[PDB]
Protein backbone atom coordinates (compact mmCIF):
# COMPACT_ATOMS: atom_id res chain seq x y z
CA UNK A 1 0.00 0.00 0.00
CA UNK A 2 2.89 2.37 0.74
CA UNK A 3 4.44 1.66 -2.66
CA UNK A 4 1.05 2.21 -4.31
CA UNK A 5 0.66 5.54 -2.50
CA UNK A 6 4.21 6.50 -3.53
CA UNK A 7 2.73 7.58 -6.88
CA UNK A 8 1.03 10.46 -5.02
CA UNK A 9 4.23 11.70 -3.33
CA UNK A 10 5.52 15.19 -4.08
CA UNK A 11 8.39 15.09 -6.62
CA UNK A 12 10.90 16.72 -4.25
CA UNK A 13 10.73 13.95 -1.64
CA UNK A 14 9.69 11.29 -4.16
CA UNK A 15 13.23 10.04 -4.83
CA UNK A 16 14.12 9.79 -1.14
CA UNK A 17 10.87 8.05 -0.20
CA UNK A 18 11.19 5.66 -3.15
CA UNK A 19 14.72 4.77 -2.03
CA UNK A 20 13.49 4.19 1.53
CA UNK A 21 10.53 2.06 0.42
CA UNK A 22 12.70 0.01 -1.94
CA UNK A 23 15.17 -0.56 0.90
CA UNK A 24 12.33 -1.72 3.16
CA UNK A 25 11.00 -4.04 0.44
CA UNK A 26 14.51 -5.42 -0.04
CA UNK A 27 14.71 -6.09 3.70
CA UNK A 28 11.39 -7.95 3.56
CA UNK A 29 12.70 -9.95 0.61
CA UNK A 30 15.93 -10.73 2.48
CA UNK A 31 13.66 -12.16 5.16
CA UNK A 32 11.74 -14.08 2.49
CA UNK A 33 14.12 -14.64 -0.46
CA UNK A 34 17.67 -13.30 -0.66
CA UNK A 35 17.78 -13.19 -4.48
CA UNK A 36 15.20 -10.42 -4.88
CA UNK A 37 16.80 -8.64 -1.93
CA UNK A 38 20.16 -8.64 -3.72
CA UNK A 39 18.50 -7.51 -6.96
CA UNK A 40 16.85 -4.53 -5.24
CA UNK A 41 20.14 -3.87 -3.43
CA UNK A 42 21.90 -3.54 -6.79
CA UNK A 43 19.04 -1.38 -8.07
CA UNK A 44 19.32 1.03 -5.14
CA UNK A 45 23.13 1.02 -5.22
CA UNK A 46 22.99 2.11 -8.85
CA UNK A 47 20.29 4.60 -7.85
CA UNK A 48 22.25 5.90 -4.83
CA UNK A 49 25.81 4.60 -4.35
CA UNK A 50 26.30 6.83 -1.29
CA UNK A 51 23.94 4.83 0.92
CA UNK A 52 25.74 2.61 3.44
CA UNK A 53 23.12 0.20 4.81
CA UNK A 54 22.31 -1.06 1.31
CA UNK A 55 25.99 -1.73 0.58
CA UNK A 56 26.51 -3.28 4.03
CA UNK A 57 23.61 -5.70 3.57
CA UNK A 58 24.59 -6.54 -0.01
CA UNK A 59 28.21 -7.27 0.92
CA UNK A 60 27.02 -9.25 3.95
CA UNK A 61 24.78 -11.42 1.76
CA UNK A 62 27.66 -11.89 -0.69
CA UNK A 63 29.96 -12.93 2.17
CA UNK A 64 27.32 -15.42 3.33
CA UNK A 65 27.12 -16.81 -0.20
CA UNK A 66 30.89 -16.64 -0.80
CA UNK A 67 31.90 -17.84 2.70
CA UNK A 68 33.86 -14.64 3.31
CA UNK A 69 35.79 -14.67 0.03
CA UNK A 70 35.14 -10.95 -0.63
CA UNK A 71 37.50 -9.47 1.97
CA UNK A 72 38.57 -6.91 -0.65
CA UNK A 73 34.98 -5.63 -0.86
CA UNK A 74 34.79 -5.32 2.94
CA UNK A 75 38.09 -3.43 3.06
CA UNK A 76 36.93 -1.11 0.26
CA UNK A 77 33.66 -0.44 2.09
CA UNK A 78 35.61 0.31 5.27
CA UNK B 1 27.50 16.52 0.11
CA UNK B 2 24.33 15.21 -1.54
CA UNK B 3 21.17 17.03 -0.36
CA UNK B 4 19.30 13.80 -1.12
CA UNK B 5 21.39 11.93 1.45
CA UNK B 6 20.86 14.70 4.01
Amino acid sequence: QSLEALNNVSPQNKEALSITLHYNKARVEEVSNQSEAEKLYSKLMEKCPGYTSNKIRYIYLLALKSNGNNYADVQQLL
Amino acid sequence: DDPLLK
